[PDB]
């Protein structure tokens, strides 16, 4: 039952993925053989196209109705050095010989440390105030945030 | 046709309030806070601030579409609104 | 090093590439676990404990820092816009208070002849308007 | 003549005024404490205002 | 020990001496920080009898999972209630010797997806800096013939006919 529930979800989320690949492809041989006369609104469309559509996409299609995905664990089979050209033909034009260099690459889970040193900073400023006007700050927003949609969607009509 | 065009700057007209108001009104939207559940706070957050830095720049490409149809309808008045044509005329 | 002749605009592509690295990645990743072969799931029930208040703190931080840069942008261009109105579109009044003008097209034309004055003469005086601020 | 163009000049100034009020708003919900709530609601009426009458 | 996931533990001395028990010996001569020192296979190997004591003194034990000869062993951690009662903890699979802990499914793609926003944030706002904008002038980036050539061009027709070209 929820392994087919896991399985709809790889399948949709492949696909989310497979999108943004394809549009960030798009993009970028659009900016490599497309070069000139490339206006600003052009780029900022695609740009927005681009983000909005498989940011928020993936984030919905993360957020609900789904099984928690740290309860499932990648753990590899088999290692086997030799061309394997069924995976070739799997993974689409890329992966080679399947030995003991590629699953060390790709279950990676520090990040740059560019935003490690972010995140650094964050606990940094983490460090000051909290628990009070941090609660006060959050239901201040939320309260004019929902004032200002009240606002705009009364003028709406 | 004379027709057409006017309804082109209708429509121009109308697509860029929508958009204006539309990408406010998501800003406004996002800028809720949430509690998280399994978005990782760091990916949510940047992802967030990816999505309101677009919308402001939609926010200003809008306006200078707004100025664009500003400019083609002060080209049409100056062309063809007969009225004024006589009076600089007779001027 | 080189690469089909784009010298500006390069260094979003690497980002952009980077993007499609790390996409082609997560495609490799979850098309690999998605077969039993090379790659397999198992259910795991693990907790973690969070040391920080993370959500309240980390949202705040980076909503007011996102406000912060979307509040930059909005009003960098809108003092863009002061700066940019502070001049064809006048020269076009002045030149359509004394001379004959029309558009077709996106071109706009201009009658040079007599033929609105009453002479039959064979010959159009089309004179195209040109931006550059004006120019015939 | 001067009537329908001045009529463009304002709808020019005032779009430029729809953008700096929309920037104005998420500038005051950008501060760390946004006291003047009620000049919130008065620059939201004020895009809004903007807007529509343009 | 903040992110265990960031960490790697080997033992070179112990590579050339590998069997199927062997790497759980490896795995515990000590000062691994994945393995714990307080798990009861170390209470197991300090008297004797380590055929059942995995099973009568209940808790966390480390359970081999899946052998490939040269360097694929699957160590599977694992709490215990009773006898044939097992409950997944973690999972550290080895490679050549080395232990790694088995990545979960959200935490991949979540990191993945942090490189992918911040590398396109770069990159946007990259892009961002180059337009500039006049209402004249419109976007840019901070980086005839007479009609009586109908005349003239037969009469290149007949030129060409009447002089060949000759390569």
């Amino acid at each position: 039952r929820e392994e087919k529930q896991l399985e709809a979800s790889l399948d949709a989320l492949l696909s989310q993925v497979a999108d943004l690949k394809n549009s960030l492809g798009s993009f970028i041989c659009k900016l490599e053989n497309e070069y000139g006369r490339l206006t600003w609104p052009s780029v900022l469309d695609s740009f927005a196209l681009l983000s909005g559509q498989l940011n928020t996409l993936n984030k919905v299609l993360k957020h609900e109705k789904t099984p928690l995905f740290r309860n499932q664990v990648i753990i590899p089979l088999v290692l086997s050095p030799d061309r394997d050209e069924d995976l070739m033909r799997q993974t689409e034009g890329r992966v080679p010989v399947f030995s003991h260099e590629v699953v060390p690459d790709h279950l990676r889970t520090k990040p740059d440390p560019e935003v490690e040193e972010q995140e650094k900073q964050l606990t940094t400023d983490a460090a000051r105030i909290g628990a009070d006007a941090a609660q006060k700050q959050i239901q201040s927003l939320n309260k004019m945030c929902s004032n200002l949609l009240e606002k705009i969607s009364k003028e709406e009509r | 046709s004379k027709e057409t065009l006017l309804q082109s700057y209708n429509k121009r007209l109308k697509d860029d309030i929508k958009s204006i108001m539309d990408n406010f009104t998501e800003i406004i939207k996002t800028a809720k806070i949430e509690d998280e559940t399994q978005v990782s706070r760091a990916t949510q957050g940047e992802q967030d601030n990816y999505e309101m830095h677009v919308r402001a720049a939609n926010i200003v490409r809008a306006g200078e579409s707004l100025m664009k149809l500003v400019s083609d309808l002060k080209q049409f008045l100056i062309l063809n609104d007969f009225p004024s044509v006589n009076e600089a005329i007779d001027q | 090093k080189f690469q089909p002749s784009l010298w500006p605009w390069d260094s979003v592509r690497n980002n952009l590439r980077s993007a499609l690295t790390e996409m082609c990645v997560l495609y490799d990743v979850l098309s690999i676990v998605r077969d039993k072969k090379f790659m397999t799931l198992d259910p795991v029930s693990q907790d973690a404990l969070p040391p920080k208040q993370n959500p309240q703190t980390l949202q705040l931080i980076s909503k007011k820092k996102s406000l912060a840069g979307a509040a930059q942008i909005l009003l960098k261009g809108a003092e863009r816009l002061t700066k940019s109105v502070t001049d064809f579109n006048s020269e076009l009044l002045r030149l359509r208070q004394h001379w004959k003008l029309r558009k077709v097209g996106d071109k706009i034309l201009g009658d040079l002849s007599y033929r609105s004055a009453g002479s039959l003469f064979p010959h159009h005086g089309t004179f195209e308007v040109i931006k550059n601020p004006l120019d015939v | 003549l001067a009537n329908e163009r001045l009529r463009a000049l304002e709808d020019i100034e005032r779009e430029i005024g729809a953008i700096l009020q929309n920037a104005g708003t998420v500038i005051l919900e950008l501060s760390k404490e946004k006291t003047n709530e009620r000049l919130l609601d008065r620059q939201a009426a004020a895009f809004t205002a903007s807007v529509q009458h343009v | 020990r903040d992110n265990l996931l960031g960490i790697s533990w080997v033992d070179s001395s112990w590579i050339p001496i590998l069997n199927s028990g062997s790497v759980l010996d490896y795995f515990s001569e000590r000062s691994n920080p994945f393995y714990d020192r307080t798990c009861n296979n170390e209470v197991v190997k300090m008297q004797r009898l380590t055929l059942e004591h995995l099973n009568q003194m209940v808790g966390i034990e480390y359970i081999l999972l899946h052998a490939q000869e040269p360097i694929l062993f699957i160590i599977r951690k694992q709490q215990r209630q009773s006898p044939a009662q097992v409950i997944p903890l973690a999972d550290y699979y080895i490679i050549a010797g080395v232990i790694y802990q088995a990545p979960d499914l959200g935490s991949v793609i979540n990191s993945r997806v942090l490189t992918a926003v911040h590398g396109i944030q770069s990159a946007f706002d990259e892009a961002m800096s180059y337009c500039r904008y006049h209402p004249s002038k419109g976007y840019w980036w901070h980086f005839s013939s007479i009609f009586q050539r109908q005349r003239v061009d037969a009469l290149l027709l007949d030129l060409r006919q009447k002089f060949p070209p000759k390569f």
